[PDB]
RNA sequence: CACGGGUGACGGGGAAUCAGGGUUCGAUUCCGGAGAGGGAGCCUGAGAAACGGCUACCACAUCCAAGGAAGGCAGCAGGCGCGCAAAUUACCCACUCCCGACCCGGGGAGGUAGUGACGAAAAAUAACAAUACAGGACUCUUUCGAGGCCCUGUAAUUGGAAUGAGUCCACUUUAAAUCCUUUAACGAGGAUCCAUUGGAGGGCAAGUCUGGUGCCAGCAGCCGCGGUAAUUCCAGCUCCAA
């Protein structure tokens, strides 16, 4: 602190409140626009339908071609291109199916190779993905 | 609104940093040592330690002749001696700063059951304190973490219902004998 | 495009897993790992192998 | 070889009884039923074991001792003046009713339908 | 910093987390406030603007013979919807107290159970001995090798010793139960009564092992790997962390 006053204190607090606004992570926290731009809403997890599946082409040196399923919501109806998360696993995503959609783990940042995608599908039909990977549970038909 | 307690409380810390070499060795030197099961009651015994630390350092901060230091001080080595970690003749506040987490492991009763010799394997030690061969004080204990006091050191031995001891044989005696005497009729 | 999704996973070639001693569980793991470590070594010079090192 | 001791013995002239914690010694066999300690300090104390009332056994563990509490009565009288209705029922000399209570929840609504003297009638 | 606006604001005692200071939370058992779908008004009563009390309007919903009548589970259960998200339309006044004209009646308050990997505490999934061995402190031997006074470990090699989980009775427990404990009998040598979850280039412990794949599939929180010798993809062996 520059001011070393013995009364000071109304002018140290709104100094720390006004440059905690020029904070990002104070910021983001403490507004509005940053929870009505999130499509989960401050959820974990949410249950999307899938309309489509889109094929996203990768970034820089490290080229392949990304596995990703158009989720569109149940609870605010916005559409998220979706990563299907391990190998192989498209061939059980079917269309207008329910699909539990959390993120990735970067918190609302595009994670490495894929651009623009920051959710993972975790459970499918009620069924975990990871167990039909594994096989231990079958798609019911 | 019901009455009852709502008290969750861990008995361990895990450690800040998970993969470090110099951590694995020494707490892996504490289990087969004495026969323990996992890295968490390794922990557990640390978190114990820790307590008593904390609570001695803060006395060192309060002034001599201050009486709560006087009496939480002699309170708290009455418990120190009576478990049989400190010395009677070390009795001060101070030397609690440099007691060791070595130093509690013996006064589990799985390791005072290898310390009086009644068991073959620090390992067979826990089994039967398992299986319910053991009594102190004419009290069975079927838990090797139990905290044996000074003076209810001499008083381990086998329980009465033991075949170890002078008590009725096991299942397996009992099979073996009926099927020896089955043969032959 | 969409198509080659499972490609590699589907021309893997299968092994079925074989059959070995199940591991000793519990403290007995724990007894297990302990002396094989600690007890079990001599000095030796040059580089300690690791567990799972093979050249 | 079951040998019963006394704890916490006093006499009740408010309560017109006595009470005391029983401590039972039995190693190597069975807990004892409530039945049986009834006699054992019947004989001791010289007294009817009618008037004798003995519950509420905990095995420690390893066995060999339990721990229970019961009350001696002055009088056979006594033992029903002031005693709860299920003790009474544990030794079957009380017979309790046998309507659950939700059934009688049941009629009680029905009876507040009608107002006069048919609230019997509409019970059954 | 008045006024005003927002509050994803019932407030506090307190909770997590910290060396020291702080940050975040507090719908939630205790206290105090507000309400019974949204308002408004009132009768009785000491005490209500009461809604397990009425009177109207609004919104929803019910039976109807079409004339009319009747409702408020943010009380315990339970059903639908909403969701990522949350249990039984169970038993009992036996404990706590409360109410009544009352020792006696009543209490979905409350207590007891059922579901229940919220979570926390304790704690199984084995132990010993013998044979071959790989060897460790000692004496001889300049090495080789020896006995094991003392041992350490390995091997579906062998051998009996002890219990639980479960089957299971007696008693206890309780209002009646149930669980736990005690008690008999069974109940384990691959004690098949078989522990899973992640990872193995770095952070970060742990294969430059084997095969397939060939910038494709994919892996990867980040750096980065893959384009025919992949220590990073898919499988197997092995190993590492709880």
């Amino acid at each position: 602190g520059k001011c070393r006053g013995l009364r000071t204190a109304r002018k140290l607090r709104s100094h720390r409140r006004d440059q905690k606004w020029h904070d990002k992570q104070y910021k983001k926290a403490h507004l509005g626009t940053a929870l009505k731009a999130n499509p989960f809403g401050g959820a974990s997890h949410a249950k999307g339908i899938v309309l489509e599946k889109v094929g996203v082409e990768a970034k820089q040196p490290n080229s392949a071609i990304r596995k990703c399923v158009r989720v569109q919501l149940i609870k605010n109806g916005k559409k998220i291109t979706a990563f299907v998360p391990n190998d192989g696993c498209l061939n059980f995503i079917e269309e207008n199916d329910e699909v539990l959609v959390a993120g990735f783990g970067r918190k609302g940042h595009a994670v490495g190779d894929i651009p623009g995608v920051r959710f993972k599908v975790v459970k499918v039909a009620n069924v975990s993905l990871l167990a039909l990977y594994k096989g231990k549970k079958e798609r019911p038909r | 609104p019901v009455a009852r307690s709502w008290v969750c409380r861990k008995t361990y810390v895990t450690p800040r940093r998970p993969f470090e070499k110099s951590r694995l060795d020494q707490e892996l030197k504490l289990i087969g040592e004495y026969g323990l099961r996992n890295k968490r009651e390794v922990w557990r015994v640390k978190f114990t330690l820790a307590k008593i630390r904390k609570a001695a350092r803060e006395l060192l901060t309060l002034d001599e002749k201050d009486p709560r230091r006087l009496f939480e001080g002699n309170a708290l080595l009455r418990r120190l001696v009576r478990i049989g970690v400190l010395d009677e003749g070390k009795m001060k506040l101070d030397y609690i700063l440099g007691l060791k987490i070595e130093d509690f492991l013996e006064r589990r009763l799985q390791t005072q059951v290898f310390k009086l010799g009644l068991a073959k394997s620090i390992h067979h030690a826990r089994v039967l304190i398992r299986q319910r061969h053991i009594r102190v004080r004419k009290q069975v204990v079927n838990i090797p973490s139990f905290i044996v006091r000074l003076d209810s050191q001499k008083h381990i031995d086998f329980s009465l219902r033991s075949p170890y001891g002078g008590g009725r044989p096991g299942r397996v005696k009992r099979k073996n004998a009926k099927k020896g005497q089955g043969g032959a009729g | 495009s969409l198509a080659r999704v499972g490609k590699v996973r589907g021309q893997t070639l299968k092994v079925a897993k074989q059959e070995k001693k199940k591991k000793r569980t519990g403290r007995a793991k724990r007894r297990m790992q302990y002396n094989r470590r600690f007890v079990n070594v001599v000095p030796t010079f040059g580089k300690k192998k690791g567990p799972n090192a093979n050249s | 070889t079951v040998t019963i001791r006394t704890r916490k013995f006093m006499t009740n002239r408010l309560l017109q009884r006595k009470q005391m914690v029983i401590d039972v010694l039995h190693p190597g066999k069975a807990t004892v039923p409530k039945t049986e300690i009834r006699e054992k300090l019947a004989k001791m104390y010289k007294t009817t074991p009618d008037v004798i009332f003995v519950f509420g056994f905990r095995t420690h563990f390893g066995g060999g001792k339990t721990t229970g509490f019961g009350m001696i009565y002055d009088s056979l009288d006594y033992a029903k003046k002031n005693e709860p209705k299920h003790r009474l029922a544990r030794h079957g000399l009380y017979e309790k009713k046998k309507t659950s209570r939700k059934q009688r929840k049941e009629r009680k609504n029905r009876m507040k339908k009608v107002r006069g003297t048919a609230k019997a009638n509409v019970g059954a």
